[PDB]
């Protein structure tokens, strides 16, 4: 897809993570497991059922068909009614067709993104205490337990705190 | 060895699929049918309101008065029209009726009539008015529309003819007249005495007359005469005012517009079922929240709105992406 | 701790909002307003060329000349025409004009006429041509639509009436003609003294004619009979025949069309201001460079599109993201 | 957003930055300072006014309601023009609508864009002759005056220049 | 300094330009015009079913059978058909053409008709049947209509005259009749004898009647008189009355429809060539894959869709960028 | 553009790579020359593909105009007609044209981000194996014979295999 992450540089998805559309999977000495990330969920949440509402109620007011009827000398009225009444359904399933179509490819390179700015995210705050590996995963430098990786999960890694003990073991 | 982090992404067990537009059939995780494709194939009260189920019968039928149409002669409030694609039972005597979709048009607008006798039969002393046709024949005997009264000869005279109505009723009011157009002469003697008639009708808007065209027709019926029917809508306070010599068809009575709305005449050879809904169509009807529907483009209440397509389903979720 | 550069982005104090797909309300650093939503009230001159008020004057009324609308006897060109929902001056003589919504679309294509005298009363030599009716009085006294002639008996007399008009203005040219339907016969004999009447009007496309209706009506205006008009556009270098035993209502004019192009009935009870627009609305008058406006969707002019939106804003800048 | 830069690793924008959309913040020994990137503005702007042209250029001719009257015996053919010009009058406000809900939303995107890909030209060209802050920021590991920054916001940094100086500032 | 690998992307000698929503005029390394802008400029068969073409004839000169449209006494079936702006074949003998427009939309939906000799002229054996006029002379001689019969007084008498079809043909049928209105008694006398006369048209569902207006008219091909035509759809197993004490013009033949389908009218001055297609417009014929033009809006056959743009290219490529 | 990798870091295209959309040149002992990666080019390929068909077949049923005619008194009937056969050629106009310019820029954003994707799927495989020069080039720290450059070119290069001899060189 677009930004490269889902079905991408993160080759498959977890069904072992079942809270969330996005996620971790941590592996210290404690153990190993799934959790979601629960604010890019939220905020694509958010964004997702905005985009429903958004395009049903842009369709709320379409062309309705009218019953009404002709006499056998009134063929011209009659086939005016007709190209009329199907050239706004025609219009009109037109519009809802290509919206959808529209919108699908969106939303799909919209998760796409999320999952890559995610993956940024930890990135860019675990700088060099981390080997990145390529699929998604990043190996830690120094030991990080539980509440170390709680840290990674909630934004608060604290890159000073770790540092000395990184760069002496990337080296040896 | 080191500990790690892994940033990854859900999938399910889900096979729905989406279409995009670099790519068709795409499996996702969670995805939105925004399409009602079903109906429950009955025909149904609409917020509690039963339609005018007219059976065998047209418009035309209903309001002259056919007498095949008996059971329509009062009516209840309806919420939508039913009418058959060709109703057997119209105009039993053959004929016109001008300007008669204009007439259905108004009926979309129109939720209850309350029948009023304008002009009491028993008024047209100087006429016979007891006369029929084995057209519309009743139990063997000939008859007529049951709204209209067919005005003939009286001990060999027919003196000019004049009704008049003022419509005091409250609300506009649809009267029907018509003109009999006779077969031959024999026919216009014995029935008017008087040759080289019209009949004319005037309001403060309308100034309609016609003469009777005698003229050999093939039979519709057993008829070879027909009889011409024209309509108005009197406004309130003003006066409607027939005269003729002969050859008119005059209502006895005038439906009164008593509720007004939004309706419609559905298209249907069904009948009415013991049940409820919101939204009506021609095959049935349909029970949704959803925005969509493909059923049927005429429909009538509160409706999702049509499109012709066979499926809309946005994605909500991801592309569903097997496990490595 | 070493030298540093960052890269960054524009923040204002900008509260401009936009929605988006995916979240409505967003706050951005400069936006661009595509919809005009205002208009000055007042009914305006177009280009520098006024409207023809019409006042309390229908478009019958003034093309009768029923002389409650002796103002418009003479009118310059116009931009657009103003007409009332309902002015009070059109038939004074009661009755009817048919084709009358076809003769009203033509006049959104015309923007002047030059009144023509194509068939001077003087020229009526053996009939009378000074009746009219208490119901169009003029001081007190019986008087009648200003651009036509009631043809009546001279002498109880009325010979065949024939008048003819080749149309060499150089355009065509709007004739209207009408019959008078009376209420008796005593009014049709004291009028036109002949029974069983016609009126005849052709041309080299048009042969219409009408035999009168003696019928009892509701006063209108005092009057119980009726002035059914008709009219024709009679080509260049045609020639249009009046043929009458009776009941004739006969033009001394035609409007020529001396001027064409986009124009345009609008309804309106207001009154035309010392004011200036290149777009006017029933509302009031739009200047704007936006392209679009949500102000009325029967304008005049060069105009904007019209939309129903209450809102059309497009984002320029970024969004608007608070410092840190 | 889309591409993670605006309220995204870039955390807030600058009111001091008062004369373009992107640019710079510097910080040295001569002191500190806010600079647009002209370039990047420039390009963002051309493409935003073709793109508020083609909307608008695209919905010069739509539909135009025309005043026309019916008798009383005109009631379908009166309904007929009504649903008619209804039903452009509604195609056309959808169409605005919509139009204008997606390309603000391709808009700020393209901002987002816009400034990820400054920051990635910026970072592709110092390469590690800096650190890689997170917030949108580089340290440098040699003396960068102000001549040397110019170099940076106009595309032109010397990378062999300072690759010795930085390096060895990078190891000590 | 170490080996290397880079990626890049395709770049060719490519010039065709696209339009996107941020920059006008895009080069890139390829594209899909979408648009078919050309035509052959010929009228062609269409799927190897030539057009009829009406020559200088209208569908009314054709169906009438105007002596200046001999050839199209007989036609074979037609793929869709050719009629001038202005035909200078039409009404011969002047007059009108109830619903001749309603009967022109017919046609787009007819491909081939029968004629059925439905009213042989020999079988009117007490009246004249020979009627002709100058103003559709044949060879310095009055003619008439070759479909119609002029129906004139014989040894000073006119009876009642009457005529009667049942269409026993298998399909709808198309029958045309006319009443003559004449410019003087002189004339109304010496044709009919019968003065006060009317014409009588009756199916199951028609009854359509003229009284003949004697009126005074400029004069068109010579002639004063007028004839006013109409027609109607005789069902299947339905039969036709005529009766008339003067001035019908009655049919001799019926149109019996003989194929139904898709076709139409093309206006167009031009003539069929030798050259086959699909899809023709009146401007020439299309032969295209592509799914859009801009040839002209009016084509029949199996066509492209219609739009006004000057240009539609897709990009299929990539932005096309001078070398480094 | 958007992804900024077309007129972007990779400043211009290869009139040498005549084989494909996307690709790569390398350069070693051996010699050198261009190669187009087939899969990016196939799925482009297909994607685009599908994209042509469905703006098309979404256009399928369309307004058609009917020719019908119209008597002098007609007027009002006949302005109808013209009205809405003109309203939905103005509705088809505009769709097609609109639809058209919208495509016509994901369509150069999708080669964009295609770009972009196949170098970063190359980049997270070399790691630091490699120099990035910022022009789309990587730079060896170990020799990459023709076979070693197929390895990287079809996905797999073994970064194990090179790590220990590419340290060494990147140290000395
Ligand atoms: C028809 O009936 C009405 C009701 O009695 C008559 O009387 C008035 O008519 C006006 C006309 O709009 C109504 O508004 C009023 O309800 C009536 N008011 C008074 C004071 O009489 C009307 O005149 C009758 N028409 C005729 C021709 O006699
Ligand atoms: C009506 O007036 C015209 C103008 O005098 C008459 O004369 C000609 O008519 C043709 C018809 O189109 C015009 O083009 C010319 O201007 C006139 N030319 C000549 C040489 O006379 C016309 O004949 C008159 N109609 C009748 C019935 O008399
Ligand atoms: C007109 O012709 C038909 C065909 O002979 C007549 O006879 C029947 O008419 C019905 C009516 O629909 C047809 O379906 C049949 O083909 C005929 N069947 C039989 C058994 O006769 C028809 O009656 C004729 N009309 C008149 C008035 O005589
Ligand atoms: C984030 O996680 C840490 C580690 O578990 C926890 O102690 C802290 O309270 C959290 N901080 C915030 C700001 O959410
Ligand atoms: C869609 O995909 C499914 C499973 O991935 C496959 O079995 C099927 O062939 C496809 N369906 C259609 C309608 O093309
Ligand atoms: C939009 O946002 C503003 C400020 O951010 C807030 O005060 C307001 O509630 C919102 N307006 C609407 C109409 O929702
Ligand atoms: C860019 O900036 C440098 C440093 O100030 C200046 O000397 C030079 O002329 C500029 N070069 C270009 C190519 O714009
Ligand atoms: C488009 O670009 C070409 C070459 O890049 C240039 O010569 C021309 O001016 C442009 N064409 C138009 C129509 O603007
Ligand atoms: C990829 O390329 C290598 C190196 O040329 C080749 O030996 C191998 O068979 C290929 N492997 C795959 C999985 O395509």
């Amino acid at each position: 897809g677009l930004f490269g992450a889902i079905a991408g540089f993160i080759e498959g998805g977890w069904q072992g993570m079942v809270d969330g559309w996005y996620g971790y999977h941590h592996s210290n000495d404690q153990g190993s497991g799934y959790a979601a990330d629960k604010e890019s969920t939220q905020k694509a949440f958010d964004g997702i059922t905005n985009k429903v509402n958004s395009v049903i109620e842009k369709m709320n007011t379409q062309f309705e068909a009218v019953g009404k009827e002709f006499s056998n000398l009134e063929r011209r009225l009659e086939n005016l009614n007709k190209k009329m009444e199907d050239g706004f359904l025609d219009v009109w399933t037109y519009n809802a067709e290509l919206l959808v179509l529209m919108e699908n490819e969106h939303t799909l390179d919209f998760h796409d993104s999320n999952v890559k700015n995610l993956y940024d995210k930890v990135r860019m705050q675990l700088r060099d205490n981390v080997k990145e590996l390529g699929n998604g995963c990043f190996e830690f430098y120094h030991k990080c337990d539980d509440e170390c990786m709680n840290s990674v999960k909630n934004g608060t890694y604290d890159y000073p705190k770790y540092e000395e003990e990184s760069k002496l073991n990337r080296n040896e | 060895p080191g500990d790690q982090i892994c940033i990854g992404y859900h999938a399910n067990n889900s096979t729905e699929k989406v279409d995009t537009i670099l790519e068709r059939n795409v499996t996702v995780t969670h995805a939105k049918d925004i399409l009602e494709k079903t109906h429950n194939g009955k025909l149904c009260k609409l917020n509690g309101i039963p339609p005018l189920e007219l059976g065998d019968c047209s418009i035309a039928g209903w309001l002259l008065g056919n007498p095949e149409c008996d059971r329509l002669l009062s009516v209840p409030e309806w919420s939508y029209i039913m009418e058959k694609e060709n109703p057997r039972d119209g105009l039993c005597y053959p004929g016109s009726f001008n300007d008669y979709e204009e007439l259905k048009h108004l009926l979309s607008s129109v939720k209850h009539f309350e029948k009023v006798k304008i002009l009491p039969k028993d008024r047209w002393t100087q006429h016979t008015t007891t006369g029929g046709s084995r057209a519309c024949a009743v139990s063997g005997n000939p008859s007529f529309f049951r709204n209209m009264v067919w005005l003939t000869e009286k001990g060999s005279n027919y003196p000019v003819a004049k009704g008049s109505y003022n419509n005091t009723s409250g609300e506009q009011m649809l009267i029907i007249w018509g003109v009999h157009h006779p077969n031959d002469e024999t026919e216009q003697r014995t029935l008017y005495q008087n040759v080289g008639t019209y009949v004319s009708v005037g309001t403060s808007t309308l100034n309609k007359r016609s003469t009777p065209e005698i003229a050999t027709r093939p039979k519709v019926n057993g008829q070879g005469g027909r009889m011409e029917f024209s309509w108005t809508l009197l406004d309130m306070w003003d006066t409607i005012n027939f005269e003729s010599t002969g050859n008119l068809i005059a209502p006895e009575y005038g439906f009164k517009i008593s509720k007004r709305g939004s309706s419609g005449i559905m298209k249907t050879e069904g009948t009415l079922e013991n049940c409820e809904t919101k939204c009506q169509t021609p095959l049935g009807a349909i029970n949704t929240t959803l925005p969509f529907h493909n059923v049927h483009p005429l429909t009538i209440g509160e409706c999702p709105k049509y499109v012709k397509s066979e499926k809309l389903v946005l994605a909500t979720g991801l592309r569903n992406v097997p496990q490595i």
